[PDB]
């Protein structure tokens, strides 16, 4: 009987994972839901190409929140801009809960792979999704025969689907026993990632305005009455060093002091004799 | 009179969590006399004890199965997902339905019948077996009649809450249905629900 | 002194035992249907 490999990976675009994050987050603290659109392009890959939110209902994330009607008017209007994608699954947001599957999750999973065999249930956290980690993962399930059987759930072939530990939350929520979390890779060409940068891409300005001169010595003042307070402490604990064999630093600090006056003071001066030497 | 006392404080720590709500697949009825509700693919009869009638009355009705069909035949059960399908049964009439009742996902297979023969082979509890039957599927009125002759009329109409899947053409699912295992008493049931389309 | 030793090192050795749970003698389990039960019913909090 073919089985799942471990190596299967959840490609999810970029603009998928943003309209996932805005949507998660703009209905804290409710759970939100929709479908996530793709391909099946292989027995190890389902890629994400996009997903759209769906009407939050009272009923909460359940097969009974997928508005039949709602969702066939979107695939068929979104077909007509160009976006063809299959349903390849759905996905829900679980506020400050981590991410895992519960019991009524786990319900709609199965309807959603009585649909298609290869079906994910990507889950996000869109609180605890702070700037730089992204806590997101995608679980498919596992068979209740094949569990009982003996038999592992997903054959190995590679080191690819052990790269990551599961979660302990996830573990005693059910994973690895009645689904298993898929790898999550972020398909993001040259084209979107430089459009991304323009967030803070900041400007061919202000390579060119000096700080406010007024502002930039009164910075300096206060940098160097910090860095004098902290050469006093520099010596009295060198002095210290000569009565002390092998056995905060005024000196890590000294030089953090110093290496942010040379760089502002450095770009300062540059940046003004490039502006009296490029304007006239 | 001088009282002014003063006071202490206890104070009591109060807290609670919902938990996975959990879905119980529960079927209901009224078919004959008794309200019969039965847990459930393992059957196990939660109120209404040991049946005035045979098990085999009830066993055609029992969304998340669908039979196995071919890649030629259009499987109107499979595409119908993640929704699911919505099916009124004519044997007695049954009706599936979905409910968020409590804190429990109802998928209620509710039961209902009349016209109990006062001698019927349905009320003796006799029963040998369910011969493979042959269920014709096709569509009327825009609505998926399969009709069914029981050996041992069915009307079985299926709509989807996808009213958009193109509805197959009018081919002969055989389905094989069998009480596996059982007690004497039937309330720890195991059922058989294998069927395959054919064209 | 080392018989107070000696009192405190039995005391720490001699350990806890059980801590036996309410464990039914075996035949009387329906671990099955137990199962069953935990996967479909649902507990109730109760209220005046
Ligand atoms: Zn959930």
């Amino acid at each position: 009987a073919p089985a799942v490999d471990t190596a299967e990976q959840v490609y999810i675009s970029s603009l998928a994972l943003l309209k996932m994050l805005k949507h998660g987050r703009a209905g804290v603290p409710m759970e939100v839901m929709g479908l996530m659109l793709g391909e099946f392009v292989d027995d190890y890959t389902v890629r994400v190409i996009d997903v759209f939110a769906m009407p939050q209902s009272g009923t909460g994330v359940s097969v009974e929140a997928v508005d039949p009607v709602f969702q066939a008017k979107m695939l068929d209007m979104l077909k007509q801009t160009g976006r063809p994608e299959m349903v390849v699954g759905w996905y829900h947001s679980h506020p400050g809960f981590g991410c895992w599957l519960s019991g009524v999750d786990i319900n709609t999973q199965q309807s959603f792979e009585a649909l298609s065999e290869r079906a994910v249930a990507v889950v996000v956290d869109p609180i605890q999704s702070v700037k730089g980690k992204v806590v997101i993962d995608a679980f498919r399930l596992i068979n209740a025969n094949m569990m009982v059987l003996g038999h592992e759930p997903r054959q190995t072939t590679s080191n690819l689907g052990h790269l990551n530990k599961p979660s302990i939350q996830a573990l005693i929520h059910g994973l690895n026993r009645h689904y298993y979390s898929i790898t999550i890779n972020y398909r993001k060409n040259e084209l979107e990632q430089k459009m991304l940068l323009n967030l803070h891409k900041k400007s061919w300005m202000e390579g060119l305005t000096l700080q406010d001169y007024s502002e930039h010595c009164k910075h300096n003042e206060s940098v160097v009455k910090e860095m004098l307070e902290l050469a006093k402490n520099y010596n009295k604990a060198v002095e210290e060093e000569d009565k002390m064999t092998p056995e905060q630093d005024p000196k890590r600090h000294l030089e953090e002091h110093v290496d942010v006056l040379m760089t502002s003071n450095i770009v300062q001066c540059l940046a003004a004799m490039l502006d009296t030497v490029v304007f006239k | 009179g001088n009282l002014l006392f003063l006071a202490c404080y206890c104070i009591g720590g109060m807290s609670a969590i919902k938990p996975d709500m959990k879905i119980k697949l529960r079927m209901e009825g009224n078919v004959n006399g008794h309200h019969f509700v039965i847990d459930g693919m393992d059957l196990e009869v939660k109120e209404g004890g040991p049946l005035p009638f045979a098990f085999d009355i009830l066993t055609t009705a029992f969304n998340r199965v669908f039979a196995k069909y071919p890649d030629n035949i259009q499987d109107y059960f499979k595409q119908s997902f993640p929704k699911g399908y919505s099916w009124e049964r004519s044997l007695c009439n049954a009706r599936n339905d979905i409910t968020m009742e409590g804190d429990t996902f109802y998928n209620k297979v509710r039961f209902y019948g009349t016209n109990f023969p006062a001698n019927g082979p349905v009320m003796q509890k006799k029963t040998l077996k369910w011969e493979p039957s042959t269920e014709k599927m096709y569509v009327r009125d825009g609505v998926l009649t399969g009709d069914i002759e029981m050996a041992l009329d069915f009307r079985t109409t299926y709509k989807a809450k996808e009213k958009g899947v193109k509805l197959p053409g009018a081919h002969f699912v055989d389905h094989c249905i069998e009480i596996l295992s059982h007690d004497k008493d039937y309330n720890k049931v195991k059922l058989y629900e294998h069927a395959v389309a054919h064209s | 002194d080392d018989i107070q030793q000696l009192l405190k090192k039995i005391n720490e050795l001699t350990g806890i035992k059980e801590s036996d749970t309410g464990l039914a003698p075996p035949a009387l389990w329906d671990l099955a249907a137990d199962k069953q039960t935990l996967q479909s019913e649902q507990p109730l909090q109760v209220a005046r």
